[PDB]
């Protein structure tokens, strides 16, 4: 039932800004939240933020407020993700992540998207 | 020793249900004949008092995050805008492109939040292509590709745009929710509760008080207020949390004007039917704004980080604007007279804290809006007809809606946020819980019925 | 930031076994405590949440448990499918994962 | 001595009430399946025959001014009439502005009644546009202005207009009113019955006699007869009165007829439906008319005169033809076959009074019109499409619809009013009163009832 | 809630002719009959006549029968008093007033509009 | 044409006072006569109606009461407010007003 | 001797009534959250399993031609369908005069099934009028009269076409029906049950076994299976008869592709509407086409004549394709994914009978189309958008629906028929019949009650 | 309430090809099934064939299955019958018929229409 | 193809006279047999069907019965209505109809 289909992935110019995408479909999209997480090779995964795709409502990480930003083409059941000013760390595979939560809190994840690779460097 | 069966009928005993609740109004609007959105449309007669009967040597349990009832208060809600609208005129013949240009009035060469525009419609139908011009806010409208005279409404691309009929009223009414036969209504009256856990003072009733069903985001106004100090709601699975729910003890007042005169005209899109574009604007031109009381203001926050640290028991605590999002979140917003506002409240929530009346008076901008999105559904849109002349208007702060940061070191940080409409009601409808009576209990007796 | 740590990072076994894996918090997190299988270079899958709840279409085979601080994830019977990564996440505080754990023969 | 209450359930016991009556009919047309406005939209299976009981010694109260049903049958008729326009095409493309010049036949250089007009028209949706013509009664037009060769509907500026399907019957048919459980029905038989106070002969029943749902004004028709001599029928809370209903003992018959031939012709709207437009009129022109027995008009008015007169004790009464207003009350109107009609009666009213059958017949002039005011809304008009060839039509006047004048010295004075289509079902509802049983009665009695 | 707005009042010229007009609102438009009423300086009120707005059926008192007329433009809930022929003494205040009645007879009034005054000299 | 008589043209009163203004028919109208007030420069309004129901919003210091042709109004307070004009009106037999009464100090 | 009436409450007593069956499903799709144009629209929660009930001892009448609940599946399948096309687009601004041309695949000069068209379209209201392209299947399109480039859409005529939103699917899922409380459902089990006349093995349901929804025309598939036996039903008032239904013991499997692939584009409507017009065929071109093991259609179609000979002793039995009439009796057609099929079957069919398994196989042509009428009302029609890409399906043949030709001397003959919805239904629910219990008996007894 | 009115009656040339017509009205136009019957001159009835209107399936009298066809236009109601090949004794009146029928069974005849005469010879 | 033979093929009879047709068939036809009217030069007229049922709208006058192979139509009272052609027909196989009887003076 349920997709998160991924684009954007690929070689980027060293400090470059990008748009990474996501594009959902089969469920009611104003009611999950969208997380954005990484693993970097040989690295656990790590978090980067998570956007309410009802209102837009962005959260950050302490480490990537200043770089990061998050929006979505609503009608379109679609986000995007900019990361600002690349770095050579930053080279990494990107996924969107569906995350359940009752009226009150957000809980687990429970569906990962394709994924898209990143390389940076020129 | 010597028992047997015996049935009791109508044991006062009960289970938790979901349960399809009656929507309960003030017989004809506040009781008068007057055209109101709300209780216009059915809703059924007054409840003249409630019949409110405490509970002895009950203890019972409440959860305002799983409730059964903000879900049918969503819908319902939803039903009586959708059942209000839907007779009044569709905007469809509007929507084409607009050349547009720099809006303007006497002793005034620019107004700045706005733009002045030409558009083609057909007065009659079938009739000659015909030119028509108004003045829009800023915002409600889209400025197509390059350097660009072209212009268009900001959803009549997605979405059918729905003007509210002019005869209608936005004003809330004071809503009340009844039981079917054979439910119950528990309202919980300890004046320090949370919204979670047991109860130790518990009352039935019939209905629920009053509730007025106000749109706003941000900031919760014109509610009910907080019996003990201040009182902090969250959900407590997790310290993530979607939104934290504050509701006060002490209202604080905010006041609003659109100061401008408003001169509307009637533009015809068919039989019977007709658009108010807005025209001229008329006087000494200001923004809309907003007045609070500083002292207030400061004290309540002071008041509201002193509880929060309660939760929060690490040293520093702070507030700040929105992150990032639509209007809709990214400022309060509420529908004074018949116009929707939108204030930057940055000045409001620049404030710090850690471990150990009308003076300093805060203002704040408003810009305000004609095209709405409602409920945050897409498909379908609003469209205010502009409020004729100029407005004032007051209104009690009661509550803040606030979501928390990422945690990091020494440091918590909170602003506002919410914006999804289920918080606003269950902001209000903490209190009550619904029951179904199941009244055939058995027990043992010292009795045997005679066979003859 | 709330750390996890998996152990072991990489634990040998045979197919059929039954077969168990580790996590720790650096502090409480209840039991908002979830675990995922990574099948290579694919979109991970949920297994468990809460420490405990087998999500819906997961293999029986698949279980697991809590004590204070420490989470626990078991498996009944290894097979081809299942000599891969895993990883635990926590979700009571902030999002944070383990460093993963590769089970192999 | 030595009594105790008892409960008796089931008494014959009643109260007045507002309730919901039920819709009843022949179970599918006059008991035939032929399509027809009323009985084929729903309204229950036929009463095979009304089972009145006549109560023994019941002195009973009747108010047939403030009667709780009349209400129910504007509703009901009004519904049934939406319910099956609904479905029927809206001619909304054909209301921009007409081109027209004096209409004609072969052997008529005019037909003076009317214009001939041609039109832009959209024969497939969305594409290139055509000319088409037609004809319409004059009536159903105005001018725009100046000289002016340029014309429009009379109505597609403030209103829609659907066009009644040709497929549907203006035909009235003889609707039932029926209780349900545990309400009754109450007839008054006294045969002198004025409509207010009490009744001494009262019989109940299930459902009321047939009503012919028959739209018209100034004059009852189709209608039931008074059982004694004329009927004069008024509120008596003052001398003012909206409506005074003259309820006849014996009908008058009235002949009408459209002698011209109507050339229907097809102007496709889009996709299945057309515009029944009005094309050639044939044959040797003539009005629409209708014609009387003067001798039984003449002795109508005698009695009417000779009833009315004990109301109105001082010398002299009159009447006189309408006084201004609309079409509608000004004239004569129904809708015989399948069009609608109004007549100047002024002729049949110029008539005085003082204290102490095929011969002279009087014949009267009528205009015909296509687009309707129906219940006296705004916003909703009606299209008669034309019916094809020649139409004769016969049916009985019942009672007048009469309204006084200022009262002067020694003078009364009468003319024909009404059209307010409540008074019509109120002219034959006058009879019935509902009521809602309360049987849980109880008395003393010289009893107890055992402990044991 | 309810209103009757006024004008067409001020100077009129010796012999000429009239229109005042009468708005209404807040109201079902169809259900009270308006009556036209009026006031010269030291004489007590009196009536020149009634229109039902539904039908638009007049009527008269018998000393004006010849001089008044009454319309309405049923789509503006707005009603108009012709007065032919003015003379001195039609200087006056002129009221249009609501009135109540049951289904069967009309009673007193319920609301006046706010008066639009008249004086008949060239 | 019914006539009404107002009685008396001019009222003497004082503040706080309960005052009585009476009105006569030349026949009969039963009891459907009403009262209203007129405000100086003003649109009236309906004080009484039936010769006995106090209409809504009406202050509760005004009432009335009806004898075969005579009809009279009460008021239990004089004010700055009441001291005006005020008249009866007659709906049952064509409509006709008295020529008004005024109270004053 | 000394008896007495007694009243037995509850007694198992039956009589036949039509009455109104409650629509079942699986409580959310096959369980599951997908959208699907049947069980997404209501219908109830799961009957987890049948309750069924085995009579002891009973023999009851059936009949399947003359039941009281074929005529509420129609009805009910017709509302489902209502309900969920209601919402979406109608395809009006499309339908007038397209141009067209022959259209082409890669390195061709053609592609034979098809024609290439383009048509003026008006967008977004009043902008510009603008020109847009697409292909189409021959049998959605008219050309207009003489040699002509000029073509209309088959049905918009007639008729609104609405677009089914590419959001739903038109598979069938397992519907159930259920009685109202106090009626019951019998099934009749004999094994060899011919649709009339009693049975001797009964059992009693709440509910039935699931029915999929499956429009077909010829052919009856994914079915049930006869347990016997193949069984030949028909009505018996005459030889002459509507339909003879043919349900097998042993399902023929049949499998079918539209291997071209399609490109679906997006053409805007209007405020959020798109228009899934059909764009460049991609691939190497095939016919749609369906294949069978003959082998198995040998043996069925003997199975078939040495059961049909036993209703006709004499001679000679023959089979042939369709007489004439609509593709859709004409043909045999099904809906394999989300696209309408339509197969020429005459290579079925040429058979002869007389008085005394992946080889050979059998390959049929198809056509498809994208405008359908549905249930074969008038005035109302479907489009199908295209599937993208390309399609495989696999399905079991389960049954014929045959007629009989005129009857001649020794010689019976058969061709395909039915068509008419209604026979798909009977074809399943031919065991079931619906009765309501009676259960307030009375009967003689050797007892008396007590005064006392 | 229900007719079957009829046209192309009239003399045919020998060896040609007529269309006959047949218009229902009053009833649901796919719930019967509709005959087509003739009679010679001094001869009994007889059957041509017969035709479902909903889906426009056709059965033929085995004398005529070459020579006869028959179509509906649906939207209007209407009914043609083709004969080719006219041969001196078709010269007949000929009608068309509705036929009842339960949902299993087509029964007797209930309702004629006006019927065609046709002539054949030139 | 089945056969219908009526008898007579001309029945002579008077005014308010009681009257009675045949009609057989070569074979079985259950009572799946109808009679019609037929009024010269017009339109036929049902008047029994399934050999036995009056249709709705017919004169009581006229009824009809069948044994085996043969069916039977009768008349009341003879008429100028009635002194005209009747037929019947057969539906049990195909359609056919009787080569018609004439009722005269």
């Amino acid at each position: 039932q349920v997709r998160l289909a991924q684009y954007g992935g690929g070689v980027k110019r060293l400090g470059a800004t990008m748009t990474l995408s996501c594009v959902a479909s089969g469920y009611t999209f104003n009611d999950y939240y969208i997380h954005w997480v990484r693993q970097a090779p040989g690295q656990g995964f790590e978090l980067l933020g998570y956007i309410d795709p009802a209102n837009g409502r962005p959260d950050y990480a302490g480490a990537l407020r200043e770089r990061l930003s998050f929006y979505r083409d609503k009608s379109m059941e679609t986000l995007y993700m900019d990361l600002r000013s690349l770095r050579y760390d930053d080279t990494a595979m990107y996924y969107c992540v569906r995350n359940v939560g009752t009226a009150g809190s957000l809980l687990h994840y429970d569906h990962w998207g394709s994924g898209s690779p990143v390389i940076v460097s020129s | 020793e010597n028992l047997w069966v015996t049935v009791y009928y109508g044991v006062p005993v009960w289970k938790e249900a979901k349960t399809t609740l009656f929507c309960a109004s003030d017989a004809k609007a506040y009781e008068k004949e007057v055209h109101n959105i709300w209780a216009t449309h059915a809703c059924v007669p007054t409840d003249p008092n409630p019949q409110e009967m405490v509970l002895k040597n009950v203890t019972e349990n409440f959860n305002m995050w799983k409730n059964d009832m903000v879900d049918q208060m969503h819908e319902d809600v939803i039903s009586l805008w959708d059942q209000s609208l839907k007779p009044c005129v569709k905007l469809t013949p509007l929507c084409c492109t607009l050349n547009c240009t720099n809006a303007t009035a006497s002793n005034s060469s620019i107004i700045e939040g706005m733009k002045n525009c030409s558009f083609n419609i057909t007065t009659e139908l079938r009739c000659k292509r015909e030119k028509k011009n108004a003045l829009f806010y800023k915002l409600d409208i889209v400025q197509l590709d390059g350097n660009s005279s072209q212009y268009r409404l900001i959803n009549c691309d997605t979405s059918v745009i729905t003007q509210v009929c002019p005869k209608l009223s936005f004003d809330p009414i004071p809503i009340h929710y009844c039981a079917p036969a054979g439910y119950a209504i528990l309202k919980c009256n300890n004046k320090t509760f949370t919204g979670t856990g047991p109860c130790n003072n518990v009352s039935t009733v019939q209905c629920t008080h009053g509730i007025k069903p106000v749109l706003s985001t941000q900031l919760l106004l014109n509610g009910s207020l907080a019996e003990g100090e201040i009182i902090i709601r969250s959900e407590n699975i997790t310290k993530n949390v979607k939104t934290i729910i504050v509701h006060l003890n002490e209202s604080v007042k905010i006041e609003c004007t659109r100061p401008n005169n408003k001169t509307r005209t009637s533009i015809r899109i068919g039989p019977g039917q007709a658009f108010y574009a807005t025209g001229q604007v008329i006087g000494d031109i200001r923004e809309a704004y907003c007045n609070i009381n500083e002292s207030k203001w400061n004290e309540t926050l002071q008041r509201v980080s002193k509880k929060l640290k309660e939760y929060f028991p690490h040293k520093n605590i702070t507030f700040q604007p929105s992150s990032g999002g639509d209007l809709e979140i990214t400022t309060h917003s509420f529908n004074c007279g018949g116009e929707f506002f939108y204030c930057n409240t940055s000045s409001l929530f620049n404030r710090t804290y850690m471990a150990n009346n009308s003076t300093r008076t805060i203002t704040i901008h408003c810009r305000i809006k004609q095209i709405i999105n409602m409920w945050q559904e897409v498909g379908r849109a609003m469209y205010a007809p502009p409020i004729a002349g100029n407005i004032t208007c007051i209104s009690n702060i009661t509550g803040l809606l606030l979501t928390r940061d990422y945690g990091k070191n020494n440091t918590e940080t909170f602003r506002p946020g919410g914006g999804n409409m289920k918080d606003n009601w269950r902001s209000e409808l903490y209190k009550y819980k619904v029951v179904k009576i199941e009244p055939l209990g058995v027990a043992p007796t010292r009795c045997k019925r005679r066979v003859v | 930031e709330i750390v996890l740590t998996q152990s072991p990072a990489t634990l040998s076994a045979s197919p059929g076994e039954r077969v168990t894996l580790t996590c720790r918090a650096s502090r409480s997190v209840r039991n908002n405590v979830a675990w995922y299988q990574h099948k290579g270079g694919q979109s991970p899958r949920l297994l468990i949440y809460d420490a405990s709840t087998r999500a819906a279409g997961v293999p029986a085979r698949f279980s697991g448990s809590a004590s204070g601080t420490e989470f626990t994830l078991a498996i009944s019977n290894l097979e081809s499918e299942d000599f891969t990564v895993y990883f635990c996440l926590q979700y009571n505080n902030w999002w944070t994962f383990g460093q993963g754990t590769r089970v192999d023969i």
